[PDB]
């Protein structure tokens, strides 16, 4: 039974991989996608708890347990996931294969199967494992799909394109092989007999060959740029285009530069769906063409150079893996250089103050000497793969001279003939070695296409929604959170059992400490999470079974953590809505108090924030993101009275109590829970923890 | 069986990746 | 005179580049880096105030002008530096040199020299004008040096390593070219009289030749790849070693990319230095020897040869211009893009909140057409490059053959003779191409030169500092500001006049409001920077004459803005301290209250931190901080605990009035200066702005 | 002696870069 081993896609979905692996292994396949939702995997990783709830979730039946070196041989199921401090840097998650005459089996998601001995294993092992087994109610089964199909047809609708270049290419490659024999009509014909007019007429008739060649070229060139510029622009926005429709945690869970290496992975597949497919077809015709051409010429030569590239093929092909190996040392290398780097420079001023000039300069020598070390790896391995293949091709070279001369010797030839094989041997060698080169291409274009496309299988914010009555048109009432519970991730709880009523036109406020989770409920009656437990009503309605668009359209947040667009100031402020009349912008920022520093501006309402309002600072940002919110017309508004109707909700959340002293209500979130609600002065009177947090404050 | 038996909330202590 | 035009070597030095560029078109040329920094530039850019001040600095008489349309037409100085705003995006400075009809010709230090008409100038213009004049203590000099002389120093440990280079690239031409008569000797002599003896014998010596060419190959490339990488890691070692003894007016005038994309430069010294000094070396007499042998052979297909290469060159040379400009137009583009997508995704709240997915689709879909608009420019470019050497050599190729058989036919030359010449050229060509080739990479790496070493003429932050003491150990005093003025690079005064007095050991409290400067008191402190005006003493000692050493030593400043390095706890808490005991961690800790979620933590002092402490909170980075601080032992502390000793003095900076009502004296910053002193009881019973504040945020 | 001369509040306005 082999062993299987799930590569990483990231860098936080080893647990993810571990659990692929296995699953795989006992005869289920998912993409990878799937399985790092179910784990709960965010920035931070995954911890066991995920593995084991996922497991379940799969049909498996699993623990966890804290091992010894002394339990490492007993019976138990030989595929676990085991915890590792790896570098003593980094936790890692492996699976565990075999166990036999003391050498452990781990396939690693980051490098591959490698054995470690006991030692080494328990120095890195930290003695925590995940045992699973197939439970009764455990289904298999392949529910991945295959990618390149899909991205290969984004090639329907330029097949056209394609048969122009592959028509380009034929009438190019029998140009060419027409061309191939000058040589040979110069040495047995021209030169042999002295015929000088006939010298003229047939070499203006091959530099005509060879004109038509160039053009062909030049037109097949410009095509197939065209086809791949236009294969990358769509695979990029139907990539964009899905990912700005999925839920939040979509996002809470991943990085930017997660998110954004995609649009690399693209041009990966296009790499693979443009080029090797026109290289098959093309190529494969031509070498089985000049192969013909060749054998017909000598059959000897044509055993001498179908020996040369079978040699040069063994040896590209042993020679593939260690290169990748070395690739990924060295990236990882100068990913941990320029990490090094950034962190030195950003901190240099404690730096500075703590005078530790020398010791940083003595790490970054240490990360850059790493790095070299990786790099000349790779360079020898480059410089004896190189040494070999031009052994094999200069040898080869020789050789076909020498057999050659051979066969002229001994009459089976002609020195034109022997010169006209060499000028064809560039219409087999070259094709076999492309097609021979392909294997880097298509496995990287396979891995991209695999990670691009497990995105756009995930389920978008609008087809998780329920079904929703279209006979709500406003948010206005009172908002209940009935038993809601929350947790971001499989993490602790945030919410435990909420209970709280929110009158309907009152200013209420929610007051805790830091961490509390008050943006947690602001975050729920948005709809951007929905509760695992629990419901949260607007006006007697679930949320559940509200539209969307009314629920993001007339509910506004204004937070600390403002965001601004690089644009105009009226584009900004006209986010997401563009038939809007400018004296209602203006009445907007009138009320918002905006509208001065607007005003002193070099365009008013026209001056570009470059890099996200750069230009602006703390206080400006915070205005215009209240101006938009008023511009939005919201029924519940959420802020950390201007204009507005006296029956729209407003909830502030706050953890300096001075301000809140005028609000209707107070709730006050504790241990996940509203456990004070009431005005200030029955909150401050013999009430508990609300005196106590308003007497420590001031 | 090949160990102690990690609780729910220890569980949680015991991550991996990053 | 010529119009000169220096190219900037960041994104936000416009006007230092313009006034290099005037200044060189006078006859005074200086480094970018020096520019930069007496402009005032910042990560903001340069305003007309600093143009002015340097120019005045420079001895040029300076003016900044408003100037109207019509404005223009009448007569002034030349060089006439102009302010214009590209795309209504964002604000740059030109360089308008002459007007001769309707038509505005200008430097531009991102492009070049260019032509606009007077309405599209007009159009740009934003009607800012600088004038200059070249003074009249304006003195003419060159005060730059050759970087590349500077850095080809570093060959000189290394000469061992280049003379066997050298010599194994000289055995490798010889035997190359001797291995190019093989087909010479089979055609003119064994196939002819058909020699199957001696067939095998030349054969196999020339396989052996080829193999003693391969091996020389091997052991060539193995000497260029370690001398490449010593280059590389000497380079980057020693800009990194001056960078990190700059002052902090450096690193907050520049961003961290700007520092960081430095160490690319390394590498493209590293090709000039290197490859483009054996390239020449070794090519030049490559390419004497072949066009020897060649003319040997025959003179006419030598002639051929040479218009052959001479085509190429010209050619090259021709498209060389366009291909860098259509370049750095595809790494701008693509640069917007990014911003866009990674400005998109980390504002994906708002977009859903306020429903604009639709118009992010456009705007995305719009940068991405010209992405591939311009990439599609490029890739046109190489494709006629492409095609037109294509056309060069295969031409040539097909016209040598056929005058070599002419000649054959009239007996000048053999058939074998003429397989040879098709031989001897790929070892004539290939060292010309090679050696014409090196335009790109020379300027290049020229650039980048002049880029990277421009900093390393930067003085460091010791060799600024004047003479020091060497009987002042203790920084225990008396902290005095005597009318301390500061700005941070030409800009609005932080500062406008401090004068406050900290007693010996006492607790202090400065308060204010947000912007109001307290804690660029807190820097000036610790003399992160210098005032431009007034001093600082401690105990009756001016802060200038103190050793740097001890002041940073001595003195300990905690804000809310920690910083932690990936590294263990104590690791972190031992920084830039060697030898210290565990006793002072954990007591050190203890004090910080952070020994209880350490030991929570696992592996105890041990913890390594991802990320710059991602894993750990806010609450828990600063007690790392306020530890490593008790550990400095220190004898100012400014904090944003206390458990030392009453002899150091202790300053608070806090925009709130509540936890620093105990402290002895209180400060009132506002508007840069010190409104009112005192304790608490004596603001608030003095009515002042202390009263004001306390009344307004405290009640 | 082209328009008005700038003081130094409109100086440091009219940035670049
Ligand atoms: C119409 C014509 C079209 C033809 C195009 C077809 C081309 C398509 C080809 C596709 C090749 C796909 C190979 C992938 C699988 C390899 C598995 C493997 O483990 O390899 C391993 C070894 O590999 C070897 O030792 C030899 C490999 C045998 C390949 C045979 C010749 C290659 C093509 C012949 C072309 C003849 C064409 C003749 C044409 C007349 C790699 O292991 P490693 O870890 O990397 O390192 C090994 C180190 N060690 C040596 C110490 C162990
Ligand atoms: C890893 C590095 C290895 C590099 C090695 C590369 C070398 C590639 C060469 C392949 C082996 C080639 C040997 C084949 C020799 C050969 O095959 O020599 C042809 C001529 C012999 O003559 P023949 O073909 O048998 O015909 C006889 C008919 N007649 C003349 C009697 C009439
Ligand atoms: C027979 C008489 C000949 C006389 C001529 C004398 C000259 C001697 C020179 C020969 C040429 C040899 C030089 C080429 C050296 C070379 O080319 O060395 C190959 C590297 C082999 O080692 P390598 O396979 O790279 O190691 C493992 C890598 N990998 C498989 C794990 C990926
Ligand atoms: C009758 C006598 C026969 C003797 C035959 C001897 C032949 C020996 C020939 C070796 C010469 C090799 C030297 C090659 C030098 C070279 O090939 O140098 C490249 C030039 C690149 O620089 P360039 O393109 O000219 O710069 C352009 C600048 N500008 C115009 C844009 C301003
Ligand atoms: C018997 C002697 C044997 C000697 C063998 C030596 C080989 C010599 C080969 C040098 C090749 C160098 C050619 C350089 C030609 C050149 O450098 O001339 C280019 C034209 C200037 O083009 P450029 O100004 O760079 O830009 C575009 C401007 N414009 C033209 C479009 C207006
Ligand atoms: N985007 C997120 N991803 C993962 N965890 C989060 C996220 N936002 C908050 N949390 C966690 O959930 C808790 C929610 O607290 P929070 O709502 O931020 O309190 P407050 O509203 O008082 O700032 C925090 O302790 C934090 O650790
Ligand atoms: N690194 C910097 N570069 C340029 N200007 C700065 C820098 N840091 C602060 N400033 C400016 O100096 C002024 C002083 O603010 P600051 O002293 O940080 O406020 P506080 O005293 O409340 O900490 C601010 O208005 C800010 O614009």
């Amino acid at each position: 039974k082999k062993y299987v081993c799930v590569r990483q896609y990231d860098l936080t979905d080893c647990g993810a991989a571990c659990l692929s692996s296995i699953a795989q292994y006992y005869g289920l396949k998912m993409s990878l996608a799937k399985i790092r939702e179910m784990t709960g995997t965010d920035t931070q990783g995954t911890n066991a708890y995920g593995l084991i709830h996922a497991a379940k979730q799969l049909g498996f039946s699993a623990k966890g347990v804290k091992a010894s070196k002394e339990d490492l041989l007993k019976d138990f199921r030989l595929p676990a996931i085991a915890n590792v401090i790896v570098d003593n840097r980094l936790a890692h998650f492996v699976v565990i294969y075999s166990i036999k005459n003391r050498i452990i089996t781990v396939a690693d998601p980051g490098k591959g199967i490698v054995r470690y001995s006991m030692d080494d294993f328990c120095s890195i092992w930290t003695g925590g494992l995940v045992l699973l087994e197939p439970g009764e109610a455990f289904q298999k089964g392949d529910y991945t799909q295959n990618m390149m199909v899909k991205f290969a047809g984004f090639l329907k609708p330029l097949k056209k394109t394609v048969l122009c270049i592959f028509l380009a290419s034929l009438l190019y490659t029998a140009l060419g092989i027409a061309g191939s024999f000058y040589i040979k009509f110069l040495f047995d014909d021209l030169i042999k007999f002295e015929k000088l007019n006939d010298l003229h007429i047939i070499s203006a008739g091959f530099a005509v060959i060879f004109l038509l060649q160039i053009f062909l070229n030049y037109y097949r060139s410009i095509l197939v740029t065209k086809l791949g510029m236009s294969i990358d622009k769509s695979i990029m926005m139907e990539y964009y285009s899905h990912v700005l429709k999925l839920p939040m945690n979509f996002f809470n869970s991943r990085k930017v530069g997660e998110i954004i290496s995609r649009f690399m992975d693209a041009s990966k597949i296009r790499q693979a769906i443009s080029g090797a497919t026109l290289t098959i077809m093309i190529d494969t015709i031509m070498a089985v063409i000049g192969g013909i051409l060749l054998y017909i010429q000598n059959s000897s030569l044509f055993f001498i150079s179908f020996i040369i590239i079978l040699l040069y093929g063994i040896i590209v092909t042993v020679f593939n893996k260690p290169i990748q190996n070395a690739n990924r040392q060295i990236m990882e290398d100068n990913a941990k250089l320029t990490s090094a780097l950034v962190e030195s420079v950003k901190g240099i001023e404690t730096i500075k103050s703590f005078g530790a000039e020398e010791q940083t300069e003595k790490s970054t020598r240490d990360k850059i000497e790493t790095v070299m070390k990786s790099s000349f790896k790779e360079g020898m391995l480059y410089i004896n793969l190189s040494s070999l293949t031009g052994i094999v091709a200069g040898l080869g070279g020789i050789v076909i001279l020498w057999a050659g001369a051979y066969n002229v010797i001994k009459g089976n030839m002609s020195g034109g003939q022997l010169l006209a094989f060499n000028a064809l041997l560039a219409y087999f060698l070259t094709p076999v070695k492309n097609l021979i080169d392909l294997q880097p291409l298509i496995q990287t274009a396979v891995v991209a296409s695999n990670r691009l496309g497990e995105i756009l299988e995930l389920a978008t914010e609008k087809e998780l929604r329920e079904d929703s009555d279209d006979f709500v048109i406003s948010l206005k009432g009172d908002i209940e959170f009935r038993n809601v519970d929350f947790r971001y991730g499989l993490r602790k709880p945030v919410l435990k059992n909420i209970n709280l009523t929110i009158p309907k036109g009152k200013t209420v406020a929610i007051v805790g400490e830091s961490g509390s989770g008050k943006t947690t409920l602001a975050k729920l009656l948005m709809n951007f999470y929905s509760p695992e437990k629990g419901d949260i009503l607007i006006n007697g309605h679930s949320i559940k079974n509200i539209s969307l668009e009314l629920i993001r359209k007339k509910i506004a947040f204004v937070s600390q953590d403002v965001f601004i667009f690089s644009g105009t100031v009226k584009e900004n402020l006209c986010l997401g809505n563009e038939n809007v009349d400018m004296d209602e912008i203006i009445k907007a920022a009138k009320m918002a108090n905006a509208h001065d520093f607007i005003e002193k501006l070099p365009l008013k309402y026209d001056t570009f924030l470059n890099e996200s309002g750069a230009n602006l600072s703390e206080g400006q940002k915070q205005r215009l993101a209240i101006a938009r919110a008023l511009l939005k017309k919201p029924d519940i508004l959420i802020l950390d009275i201007y204009g507005l109707e006296d029956d729209v909700t407003v909830i502030i959340i706050a953890h300096r109590l001075s301000t809140i002293v005028n609000c209707d209500k107070i709730y006050l979130l504790k241990d996940g829970e509203i456990v004070e609600s009431g005005s200030h002065t029955e909150l401050i009177a013999l009430k508990g923890c609300y005196f106590k947090m308003w007497k420590q404050t001031e | 069986n090949i160990g102690r038996e990690l609780t729910d909330e220890e569980l949680m202590e015991m991550t991996g990746g990053s």
